[PDB]
Order: structure tokens, then C-alpha cells, then sequence
RNA sequence: GGGGCGUCAGUAUUCAAUUGUCAGAGGUGAAAUUCUUGGAUUUAUUGAAGACUAACAACUGCGAAAGCAUUCGCCAAGGAUGUUUUCAUUAAUCAGGAACGUAAACUAUUAGGGAUCGGACGGCGUUUAUUUUUGACCCGUUCGGCACCUUACGAUAGGAGUAUGGU
């Protein structure tokens, strides 16, 4: 097994599937909501993260890696600090697709002082 | 489905991971596994060598899956690279932070934290930065809600936790320094030392930043390893 | 850019006419050995140049150029929702069109102007008052290519679209592609259109109409022939033949005429089963669907009680 | 389009734990009404003890 | 967490560089403007700038108000307590005068009690403590103050409709 660590960036508007290796340099595979659904309304739907992370699935087992390290975050600065329905059903389709889950982190940035 | 793109925008693709390529880390000395995983980067060639990429990465990885303890689920690390063989990939110390859940778990009202940050330079010229995190003991046997220590109780107390961290961190190399690290050995010296002037309930060590390195001694790299 | 010798009775193609031009992309090429080219620009630098000078037209990057069968007028179309009209010899200006909603993508002079924008909408003008004179709506999405005939417009709609300025009306309507769709050609001689898409697809269209309306006017001539002979058989009284004429001719009062006439002859063959042998005949010779519209038709009359 | 679908059926290699500290009154509180969420919780399948000694609450 | 001066950090935001990038990203109820194969948003590592000091954070603390929360160092001041410390009316009040400086929008005691912080005194004991210090926890006594509740001890301080006739 290899793991691959895959930042999802779950905002209020959009959702971003990002998987990288270990380093976190090394993009393998990216898929967004936008990208998957046509109204940008809908761009961040529970049915875009599932599109997406069925997307992302497919192509990291065609790869071969079969197990993630899930790092979730949102729009940290001013924003809300807390992560969107792309997260919570992005990570429901992607283990149920496959995708052996190791270690769970919402490295979220939050500011000590910010405005 | 359908496209939205400019006129002339969309290249033809190409595939990556035809010149992306695998290679082994290994960890170094007082972890109990040396192997953590696995690295994908561009292969090698002229005009920027993959010996150059890899010098230039770092790692994170967790100490619960290098010690093989659940009990550091929490107290992640990060490790360099300088170090480079056929396949493999060795690594060296960089730093250690905590989980932000980990620290939102440990706040808490009606107690106090003391946070304490020192400088200091081991024996192997590495200039590096500690932040020690301290909450205030709740004594069995009270019944008044607020421990508070009053802010001369918690001078004096940073000032302890200063000293103990620095004559426990300037007398040893960063391989002595990281095998404290480990099992938390500064934390309970703090405690040991500081519960006379005022009782902390927990002190953790919860970053160590590694600002310089000078030295790129590979005998002392492969001794680690 | 560069300019191309095509030899078909050869083997050889070369690039022998080269242009560097400006600094950014060339956007298009304009064509009247040859005479010149013009050339586009994504920066505002369209240029002219002569084959063995500068201008700036617009603000935004520009997109399509055409030339008239004579070569003496020059238009250059722009995303900043203007078309630039001037001389092909001098440096000078012959006027400038006035707007179209958003911003236009391609230009076409006529065999009058026409150009098709960012918005849904298609224009036609005009070189004496720079005035549209048509317009014309319809699409979903912008339509990046207007193709005149011997017009038609794709959209991004995957749609191509065929009718005529004069009219002002939509004639006729192609989606057989995937999502998108760029150009399309045409022959010189007939009417073949290459739409391609953005997709793979390239589809090739002809023109049809001609051979349509002969066939129409083919079946109008036998239609008034025959009517002429199924009159002249009931005139007659050919009872057996008028009933064949009128079952391939299919109008069931006239067939209902003559079936009440054969029921009642006032001189029956008294082997018959209707009164004629000949009406037996074809009775007997009918084939499947011409029994089965008897049927219906016989459904009907058989509704009625007189 | 915007329809969260109820999920149906070993997806966790590393036992992964939650941790929270609270105060004394909460833990009053946390105490009597705690078995509605573990009920709940183990529904879901995840086991939560609550430590009134160090004012705890730990899911995993 | 009273002020002034320097110094130390922490993030985040913006900007920039490097690398992996490969079609949108960004809003919004929905859009759009905008930025986008010269690679946006994103991912990882740095550097610079400017800001502020989350959680701890209170029916708390400080200052005369406005106001005051990163560490450390310096500088003066200030409050309370204790004294086996002094001068002995030096006092109180405010004309005049002097120093500090986008908003609003539901509103001589009371007589004790339970909290609270700052001293001070005490002492059955747990913990520092390897045993004296000393500090933490408990409780009792005495001053002082920010607030709670209970007690008062009392007090006192035209509008809307419907007509009529003029302008």
C-alpha cells in the first residue's frame, strides 16, 4: 500500500479534490465541482464532490496507490473555518470507492490575529 | 460536458507520469521504522536533475505510524532531505508541530495556559526554536472553580520552563535532542521542576523549528542512518 | 505566420513565404503568386505585408479578417465589440461600424457585410450608411463562424443554421455534432458545408432543395395525371380500373361512389361475389397494405348506416 | 442535484480519536445526558467515553 | 491586560520567487465585472511588507476618564496591606481657569448571605518533600475594592376618529 495525501479544499462556492504525494509537491491528480457540474449554482453540490472523488478514485487506483491520508481545509483567513458539503460527501464517495483511509486532519489556517 | 473555453486555449495533453517516477524515503535513527513511504517525482534527465528536485523537498509524517504507537497520534513531524542513492531517499529533522485539534482539545476555561519560546543552539551549530505550552494543574481535593496563578506566579513559572528547556537542549546534539523528543522527557522535567512554584496539569513541547542548518556532513548523515 | 504552396501533382509542399510581425499571437490571415496578407494580432497590431506596415485598430485582441472578391475593402473584427473597416492599399480609414452587443467574432463580405458576436445575435451591414441592416437571433451560446452560400452561421450551440438576409427568416437548422462547433466551408461551385467542432467531428453537408422540389413537382405531375385518368374512368364507367386507380390514389369518396355503384349495376354476373368479375379480381389481387387501408376505410362506411 | 443519499453499508487502517476538555458544570450536565449521544453515536458506529476526572470528552 | 521606550515571537492577509500543475477560478439568491495555456485558483517551500495579538478571556483585574491583553529588558509613577514611622490642620467643595478626548435605535446605616481578587495573620492536614524552606489545595480571622440577589432605612417627579365652513 502507498498513501497519498489528499488536501480537500471545501469552500462554500466551490470544491477542490487534490491528491499529492507525501512531499505534498508532487500533484498525481486534481478534480474540481466546477469542472464536473455546469451550473455554477450547483458548482458546489454533494453531488460535485461525488463526481469528483469518483473521478479522483478511479484515477489514483488506475495508478495503483489504493489508500489516502485526508487532510480537509476551508477558506481560512476571514472566512468560516469550517470545511463544505464537498468535504463530508467527497470523503463519503471516495472510501466507498475504494480508497483504504489512514490518518483524518483538518489543517485548517487560523489566524492568531488577523484583521 | 459541453466546453467553455477561449478560441485556441486547450494544448494537446500530455501524459506525466511517463517521466514521473518512484523512490523509497528512509527515515532516520531513533525511529523504529525506517521505511515511511514512498516519493513520486519528474525523472531525472539534464536541465534540473531529480537529484536536485529531491535535495529540495521536505516530508511530513506522523509519529503515531513511526513509532507504530497510537499514543502520538498527535506531534507530527517534518523532515528534510538532503541525501539521495539509487531509489532511496534518505532524510534528516526539521521540525515538529502538533495538531490544531490536538491544541483546540487542550484549551480550556477557567485554567490557564503559559506558552514560553526560546532559542536555542545545540552542539552541532543548529539554530533552533522551541515553544513550549503549559496548562495549570487542577488540585484534587478544592472546591473553588478558577485556578488562576497571579502573573508574577506565571513570570516566574516561563522563566523556569526557559531555563529547563535550555540546560536540558543546549547540553546535547540534535540526535540526543530528538530521542528526548520522543518520550516527552522535557515536559516532565518541566513539571518536576516548576509544581513547587506553581502545579501544571500538562506541559508539551508543541513546536521545534530547525531555522539553520551550516552543515552538510554526510558521514554524520549515514551514521543516523 | 507563414504562407504555403500546395502542389497536388507532386509530392511537395513548402512553407516558402515566412512573417514574424508582431510580438504577440497572430490572430488570422487574410488573403484578396498571390497579391499580399494581412495579418491579425492578439496584441492591436494588424499588418500588411507584400509577398516576393502597421496599424493599431482596436483595444482588445482582434479576430477575424476577410477580403472582397475584388480586394478593395479591409474589415478586422475585435472582442472589444467593434468592426474596423479601411483601405487595402493606403494606411487610411473608410469608416467604422458602430456596435454589436457584446463583441465580434467573425466577419464575411458579400458575392454588405455580415458579423456574428459574442451575443446571440448576427448582424448585416452595410458599406454605404455603416448601418446594420438585418439582424437576426436564435442561438444559445456565440457563433464564431458565418459562411455565405454558392447564409449559413454556427453557433457554440452545437447548431448550424442556414437561411437567407433577403427573407429574413430561418430556412434550416444541423445538429449533428458533439459540443461545439468552429468553421465550416463551402465549395466554389455547389453547396457543401464542413462543419467542425471543437470535438473530432467534422461533418460535410449538400445541399438538397433543388433535388427535393424536382421530386415534388415529379409527384405533382403524376398526381394531376392521374386524377385526370381516375376522372375520365368514372366518366366512363371502367368501374374495375377506377377502383385500382382510386385505391393507389387514396380518396375514399370517390371509392365509396363507386363501390356503391358496383353493389348496385342492375346486372350482375351471377357468380360474382360483388357483381363483376374484374372487382372480384382485384379484390382477390390486393396486396397487405392495400387490404388493410380497405379496412379502415370499410371501418368507416360500415359506422355510418346508409 | 442537491440530495445527500443515506450511505449504505473496514474503511479506518488507523484507529483515528477525537479529544475535547471541558469545564466543571458541563461535566453536571455531560453526565446526566450522556447516553442519549452515545446511543446515537454507536448507531453510527463510533464508541465515545466521557471522563469526569480530567473533563474529557474522547470519540473514536 | 495602568503608562512610556526599545526588543522578542506568533500566525494570518497581500505581494513576489521556485516547483508540481492543467481548465476553469471567482462571486452571488441567481448572475456579471474580473483573472485565466505567457498557467489563474490550487499544492509544497521561502522571502519581504503592513496589521493585529485568536483560543486562555471571567456577573474577573487596572487607570481619573477615554481606554488597557505576544515574550523580555529599562524608566518612572500608582493602589492595597503592615509597621515597634513621622508634621499636626495642613481639610472638603466647586465661580474663573488649566491637563487629558460615522454615531444612536427597546431600556450614617441598610444587613445579611453566597461568590470574587489584592494584601496580612493563623493552622487539621494532602503535594512540592531526597527533609527545612517556600509555593499550590482546604478552612478560619481582619482590612479594601469591582459587581449579584434579598432587604429598603427610605424615598419621590393631548391622541384618534367623524363632521361643518372657509383659504
Amino acid at each position: 500500500l502507498v498513501f497519498g495525501v489528499a488536501r480537500i479544499f471545501a469552500s462554500f462556492n466551490d470544491t477542490f479534490v487534490h491528491v499529492t504525494d507525501l512531499s505534498g509537491r508532487e500533484t498525481i491528480c486534481r478534480v474540481t465541482g466546477g469542472m464536473k457540474v455546469k451550473a455554477d449554482r450547483d458548482e458546489s453540490s454533494p453531488y460535485a464532490a461525488m463526481l469528483a472523488a469518483q473521478d479522483v478514485a478511479a484515477r489514483c487506483k488506475e495508478l495503483g496507490i489504493t489508500a489516502l491520508h485526508i487532510k480537509i481545509r476551508a477558506t481560512g483567513g476571514n472566512g468560516t473555518k469550517t470545511p463544505g458539503p464537498g468535504a463530508q460527501s467527497a470523503l463519503r464517495a471516495l472510501a466507498r470507492s475504494g480508497m483504504k483511509i489512514g490518518r483524518i486532519e483538518d489543517v485548517t489556517p487560523t489566524p492568531s490575529d488577523s484583521t | 460536458r459541453l466546453s467553455k473555453g477561449k478560441k485556441g486555449l486547450k494544448k494537446k495533453v500530455q501524459d506525466p507520469f511517463t517521466r514521473k517516477d518512484w523512490y523509497n524515503i528512509k527515515a532516520p535513527a531513533p525511529f523504529a521504522v525506517r521505511d515511511v513511504g514512498k516519493t513520486l517525482v519528474n525523472r531525472t534527465t539534464g536541465l534540473k536533475n531529480a537529484n536536485d528536485a529531491l535535495k529540495g523537498r521536505i516530508f511530513e509524517v506522523c509519529l503515531a505510524d513511526l513509532q507504530k504507537d497510537e499514543d502520538h497520534a498527535f506531534r507530527k513531524i517534518k523532515l528534510r532531505v538532503d541525501e539521495v542513492q539509487g531509489k532511496n531517499c534518505l532524510t534528516n529533522f526539521h521540525g515538529l508541530d502538533f495538531t490544531t485539534d490536538k491544541l483546540r482539545s487542550l484549551v480550556r476555561k477557567w485554567q490557564t495556559l503559559i506558552e514560553a519560546n526560546v532559542t536555542v543552539t545545540t552542539t552541532d551549530h543548529y539554530l533552533l526554536r522551541l515553544f513550549a505550552i503549559a496548562f495549570t494543574k487542577r488540585r484534587p481535593n478544592q472546591i473553588k472553580k478558577t485556578t488562576y496563578a497571579q502573573s508574577s506566579q506565571i513570570r516566574a513559572i516561563r522563566r523556569k520552563m526557559v531555563e529547563i528547556i535550555q540546560r536540558e537542549a543546549a547540553s546535547c546534539t540534535l540526535h540526543q535532542l530528538v530521542s528526548k523528543l520522543i518520550p516527552e522527557v522535557i515536559g516532565r522535567e518541566i513539571e518536576k521542576a516548576t509544581q513547587g512554584i506553581y502545579p501544571l496539569q500538562n506541559v508539551h513541547i508543541r513546536k521545534v523549528k530547525l531555522l539553520k542548518q551550516p552543515k552538510f556532513d554526510l558521514g554524520a548523515l549515514m551514521a543516523l542512518h | 505566420a507563414r504562407l504555403w504552396r500546395v502542389d497536388p501533382a507532386n509530392n511537395s509542399y513548402t512553407c516558402y513565404a515566412v512573417f514574424t510581425g508582431h510580438l504577440e499571437s497572430v490572430g488570422a490571415v487574410a488573403l484578396p503568386p498571390p497579391a499580399f496578407l494581412i495579418s491579425g494580432s492578439q496584441d492591436r497590431f494588424v499588418q500588411k505585408r507584400d509577398i516576393p506596415l502597421r496599424r493599431l485598430a482596436h483595444d482588445k485582441d482582434i479576430n477575424a479578417l476577410d477580403i472582397s472578391p475584388n480586394g478593395k475593402l479591409f474589415a478586422s473584427a475585435s472582442q472589444d465589440k467593434t468592426v474596423k473597416i479601411w483601405d487595402v492599399e493606403k494606411l487610411e480609414v473608410q469608416g467604422i461600424l458602430r456596435g454589436h452587443k457584446r463583441g465580434v467574432w467573425t466577419v464575411r463580405f458579400a458575392p454588405v457585410v455580415l458579423t456574428g458576436s459574442g451575443d446571440k445575435t448576427i448582424k448585416l451591414w452595410n458599406l454605404s450608411d455603416y448601418t446594420c441592416i438585418r439582424t437576426f437571433e436564435g442561438h444559445s451560446h456565440n457563433v464564431l463562424k458565418v459562411v455565405w452560400l454558392h447564409f449559413a452561421s454556427a453557433g457554440a450551440d452545437t447548431l448550424v443554421k442556414v437561411w437567407d438576409a433577403n427573407t429574413g427568416e430561418t430556412e434550416c437548422t444541423l445538429d449533428n455534432h458533439e459540443d461545439r462547433l468552429w468553421t465550416l466551408a463551402v465549395h466554389s461551385k455547389t453547396n457543401i458545408l464542413a462543419s467542425a467542432g471543437s470535438d473530432s467531428k467534422v461533418t460535410f453537408w449538400r445541399d438538397t432543395t433543388a433535388e427535393t422540389q424536382a421530386a415534388a413537382a415529379q409527384a405533382a405531375l403524376k398526381l394531376v395525371e392521374q386524377e385526370q385518368t381516375l376522372e375520365n374512368y368514372i366518366h366512363a364507367g371502367a368501374y374495375r380500373d377506377a377502383i385500382v386507380l382510386a385505391l393507389q390514389l387514396n380518396h375514399p369518396g370517390r371509392l365509396l361512389n363507386l363501390f356503391t355503384n358496383v353493389v348496385t349495376t342492375r346486372n350482375p354476373d351471377p357468380d360474382s361475389l360483388t357483381g363483376l368479375k374484374a372487382v372480384d379480381d382485384v379484390l382477390a389481387k390486393l396486396s397487405d397494405e392495400q387490404i388493410f387501408q380497405l379496412l379502415l376505410r370499410l371501418r368507416d362506411w360500415n359506422t355510418n348506416a346508409r | 442535484k442537491w440530495k445527500i443519499e443515506p450511505f449504505l453499508p473496514g474503511p479506518f487502517l488507523e484507529e483515528s480519536s477525537f479529544m475535547t476538555l471541558f469545564p466543571k458544570y458541563r461535566e453536571r450536565y455531560l453526565k446526566d445526558c450522556w447516553p442519549l449521544v452515545t446511543k446515537a453515536l454507536e448507531k453510527h458506529g463510533i464508541a465515545a467515553t466521557l471522563d469526569i476526572v480530567e473533563g474529557s470528552m474522547t470519540v473514536k
